[PDB]
């Protein structure tokens, strides 16, 4: 359930 | 129209691309980097347009922003009326492959035990066996499971790179590109056929290819299928013959992503490409063949009949389907 990693 | 950006992952992959794009009549252009990560940062940057992905690259890529394409598409187990194009694409069997030698060896007792992965993040050598294996050990110490591995993509001193071999001089050991020796679906089979380790976490058409000579390379050349086993889940070792009843799981064919506002022009070119130099291509052999690497799997798998259109235009959470974004994410909470 989270976000972009770069 | 535009030219299409496509992004090479090491300098193998380079190579192909820069024969690709001088056919292409440079309707197709090269970028490169040294990591799968690392091109999708180029895509996401707008400095490449595309590349096809394994399913766990198109997770990460998905929560970036990036979007499925087009699907590769190998030759269907059933008769199809259907062009390629449109055919469903069907998923590959994820499997843990061993030697028949190794007679000890089950599912149950691969701890301490040395394997081999394609690379940390990808779906057969990755997120299927390690989330198996965190979940079964309730433990997320998964870097300590296997005695020593090679898992392309891990800290190159820690034991998860201990059996990877690096480039011909031994430079780059453990880089997740094709230059070290054990990277990818036939990297890590080879790291099983020469005993380097005990288990590879492939696809069961990797073990078919590299066997039985399907592949002429040397070190496959003499590899035969009965020489191998599949470990199940339920602790038995089965013929290789028997993967459709002795898998991990089904993973999503490896497909091409792109930045949202290029898929279209992706995807048209593409088409138009693969009608040159896909399976069958006007002009393959005898120019170009985009979907041949001499094994080696570069840019797309060598077993890719053609790139196929996705029903449905979906998101990539779609096109993972739920359940394996659900895995990937319950592993990732580890890290
Ligand atoms: C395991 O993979 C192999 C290799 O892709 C599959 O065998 C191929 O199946 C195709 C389509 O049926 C045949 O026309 C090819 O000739 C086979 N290749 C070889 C080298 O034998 C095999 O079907 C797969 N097993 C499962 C259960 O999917
Ligand atoms: C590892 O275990 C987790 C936790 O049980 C699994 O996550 C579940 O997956 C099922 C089937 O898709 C879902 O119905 C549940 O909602 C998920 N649970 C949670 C807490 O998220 C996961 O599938 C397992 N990993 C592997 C590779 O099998
Ligand atoms: C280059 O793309 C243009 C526009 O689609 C097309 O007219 C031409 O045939 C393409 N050539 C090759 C070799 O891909
Ligand atoms: N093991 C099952 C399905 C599990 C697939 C799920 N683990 C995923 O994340 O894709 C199989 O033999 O087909
Ligand atoms: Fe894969
Ligand atoms: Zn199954
Ligand atoms: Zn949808």
């Amino acid at each position: 359930l989270e976000a972009c990693a770069f | 129209y535009t030219r299409v950006v496509w992004c090479a992952v090491g300098p193998e992959e380079q190579k192909k691309c820069q024969q690709w794009s001088q056919q292409s009549g440079q309707n197709v252009t090269c970028a490169t980097a040294s990591t799968t990560d690392d091109c999708i940062v180029l895509v996401l940057k707008g400095e490449a347009d595309a590349l096809n992905l394994d399913g766990g690259y198109i997770y990460t890529a998905g929560k970036c922003g990036l979007v499925p394409v087009l699907a590769e598409n190998r030759k269907s187990s059933k008769h199809s009326s259907l062009d390629c194009v449109l055919r469903p694409t069907e998923g590959y069997l994820a499997v843990a492959v061993v030697k028949k030698a190794n007679e000890g060896l089950t599912w149950n007792s691969l701890k301490d035990k040395k394997s081999c992965h394609t690379a940390v993040d990808r779906t057969a050598g990755w997120n299927i066996p390690m989330g198996l294996i965190v979940n079964q050990t309730g433990s997320c110490a998964f870097d300590e499971f296997f005695s020593q591995s090679c898992a392309p993509g891990a800290d190159p001193k820690s034991r998860l790179c201990a059996l990877c071999a690096g480039d011909d001089q031994g430079l780059d050991k453990c880089v997740p590109n094709s230059k070290e020796k054990y990277y990818g679906y036939t990297g890590a089979f080879r790291c099983l056929a020469e005993d380097v380790g005990d288990v590879a976490f492939v696809k069961n058409d990797t073990v078919w290819e590299n066997t039985n000579g399907e592949s002429t390379a040397d070190w496959a050349k003499n590899l035969k299928r009965e020489d191998f086993r599949l470990l199940c889940l339920d602790g038995t070792r089965k013929p290789v013959t028997e993967a459709q009843s002795c898998h991990l799981a089904v993973a999503p064919n490896h497909a091409v992503v792109s930045r949202s506002d290029r898929a279209a022009h992706v995807e048209q070119v593409l088409l138009h490409q693969q009608a040159l130099f896909g399976k069958n291509g006007k002009n393959c052999p005898d120019k170009f063949c985009l979907f041949k690497s001499e094994t080696k799997n570069l840019l797309f798998n060598d077993n890719t009949e053609c790139l196929a259109k996705l029903g449905g235009r979906p998101t990539y959470e779609e096109y993972l389907g739920t359940e394996y974004v659900t895995a990937i994410a319950n592993l990732k909470k580890c890290s």
